[PDB]
């Protein structure tokens, strides 16, 4: 994706899903013998994610205002979004998409949720 | 699932259950000034209504429908609204008018131009004459009930404490007063006219006996409502404290394991 | 002034300091209001 921001194009790319990759990056380090953390996870699980998710981004003129736009995928189970895995990501993003089985069932989809849904960028990144 | 959830979910109900409980006590209570509203218009129902009993009096229809603004009191607007619209069959042109929020809606849902006039803001106190009165000089004006042949009361009366009733009544106009059978059977002097005052004072003064008897019905339904309410919801709390209890212990298990799992290397 | 009216009155005179317990006082205060209905909407709220 980075060629096309670096090169004065825009890239979007969609990452689904992170919850699975944690889990891949979890085997790695459990069976490399490197002492787990929280879930079993590795202590820095979170920097996984930070350092991948920082990589997207609007570039300056200098550099030919090239952007990557990132939408990661993140699973909850039973809609625990206090999980883990998920409160990282949430803290790294600029805004979330929530979608809820609940909402998907009264006939509202795509099932997201508004009061919990933002986009921090706000109306910066909307047609006037 | 988890044990935040666990602990507002089970906190909530502990609510809704002290809730509910405490308004099944301030019912009981409501309930001893409940009869001295019951009893005391019943009695001033059996002598009010024996004139029209002995003169034998009997008779565009004008329907009033009497239950309440409140809520969560069993089915006295459900049975009541169906003892109505039931009678609303055999003469779909009546003029209705509602004392209460809540039968208003279920017969807005149901019979909405039939309603022309409603009454609100009454659950509260238990019904006094001045209520009563005050709404029998809104129908006299607005809409102008003397002039139909026909006005029906539309109430719950009370049978027991366990169970109610929901009755009809009628209410006879100054023509059919002085018409009756055996109207001449009592020396009435001829001149100011008696019929219409003995009309406007029943007007009120029946309303007021089934508001009595409504109240009075409603007030035991809310009983026994939030009797099982606090029963049910008292019945939550223990299958959900056993939950929480389960989580509880499985949260301590499992960050015990993780900080095995990690001195374990 | 119909005739129940008219009795209310002379009973709230009856009326308007002790001897005036609660429920004598909150028989003299009515909490109710009318509204009107037609076609249903209405003919806006007031105090009865």
């Amino acid at each position: 994706g980075e060629w096309f921001r670096d090169n004065g194009k825009h890239a979007l790319i969609v990452y689904d899903d992170l919850s699975k990759q944690a889990v891949a990056y979890r085997q790695l380090s459990l069976l490399l013998r490197r002492p787990p953390g929280r879930e079993a996870y590795p202590g820095d699980v979170f920097y996984l994610h930070s350092r991948l998710l920082e990589r997207a981004a609007k570039l300056s003129e200098k550099e030919g205002s090239g952007s990557l736009t990132a939408l990661p995928v993140i699973e909850t189970q039973g809609g625990d979004v206090s999980a883990y895995i998920p409160t990282n990501v949430i803290s790294i993003t600029d805004g979330q998409i929530f979608l809820e089985a609940e909402l998907f069932y009264k006939g509202i989809r795509p099932a997201i949720n508004v009061g919990l849904s933002v986009s921090r960028v706000g109306s910066a990144a909307q047609v006037k | 699932a988890t044990l935040k959830e666990v602990e507002m979910r089970l906190k909530s109900i502990k609510n809704i259950e002290k809730i509910t409980k405490t308004m099944k006590i301030v019912a009981s209570t409501r309930l001893s000034k409940a009869e001295k509203a019951k009893i005391s218009a019943k009695k001033m129902d059996e002598a009010e209504q024996l004139f029209y009993k002995n003169a034998e009096t009997k008779n565009k229809e004008l329907i009033v429908a009497i239950t309440s603004d409140k809520g969560l009191c069993g089915s006295i607007h459900s049975q009541l609204a169906k003892a109505v619209r039931r009678h609303l069959n055999d003469q779909p042109n009546a003029d209705i008018v509602t004392i209460g929020d809540k039968i208003k809606m279920q017969l807005l849902r149901t019979h909405p131009n039939n309603i022309k006039l409603s009454i609100n803001g009454i659950g509260k106190d238990a019904p006094t004459f001045q209520e009563s009165a005050l709404i029998a000089d809104k129908l006299l004006s607005v809409m102008k009930a003397g002039t139909y042949p026909k006005i029906s009361i539309f109430y719950n009366d009370p049978v027991s404490s366990l169970s109610f009733e929901p009755s009809e009544k009628p209410i006879f106009n100054a023509k059919t007063i002085e018409q009756s059978p055996s109207f001449g059977k009592f020396e009435i002097d001829t001149d100011a006219n008696v019929p219409r005052d003995l009309f406007e004072y029943t007007l009120a003064n029946q309303m007021l006996t089934a508001m009595a008897q409504g109240y009075a019905a409603e007030i035991s339904a809310r009983r026994n409502a939030m009797d099982n309410a606090s029963k049910n919801a008292g019945d939550m709390i223990n299958r959900y404290s056993i939950l929480y209890n389960r989580t509880r212990q499985a949260v301590i298990t499992n960050e015990l394991v993780d900080t095995i799992t990690g001195a374990s290397s | 002034i119909s005739y129940a009216a008219y009795l209310n009155v002379a009973a709230q005179a009856i009326r308007s300091t002790e001897l005036q317990t609660a429920s004598v006082l909150n028989r003299s205060q009515t909490d109710a209001f009318y509204t009107q209905y037609k076609n249903a909407s209405e003919p806006t709220p007031i105090t009865k």
